[PDB]
């Protein structure tokens, strides 16, 4: 639930 | 003196260790929205003071204890946070009030 690349 | 975070959404309090703590997306604050970076900001407890530094393109927001609006913080600058102040990782979401230890 906390992984994955950030979105801008 | 120490410090802890009080989520405004009624989540359990988060204690802060001496030194720097990276906050953002992750289990410490329970943040999952992908607009919040896993390295969104740094909190530093040192010499009885807490300061916050936004370190991501997506900003942090600040609301002093006697004010009523979350203001965007200058990127990559330190801001000292007093007991009663609030900061957040989105303008309307993930808001945290500063408590001192002792209180």
């Amino acid at each position: 639930p906390y992984a994955g690349e950030t979105d801008e | 003196g120490g410090f802890e975070l009080q989520p405004r959404d009624g989540g359990p309090r988060v204690a802060l260790a001496p030194g720097e703590t990276v906050i953002g997306r992750g289990p410490l604050l329970g943040i999952t929205d992908k607009r919040v970076s896993r390295r969104h900001a740094i909190l530093e407890v040192a010499g009885g003071q807490l300061r916050i530094k936004p370190i991501h393109t997506n900003p942090c927001f600040y609301q002093s204890s006697e004010k009523s609006q979350l203001l965007p913080l200058k990127p990559n600058l330190w801001c000292y946070l007093n007991p009663g102040d609030s900061f957040s990782l989105l303008v309307d979401k993930y808001i945290f009030r500063i408590l001192s230890i002792p209180s």
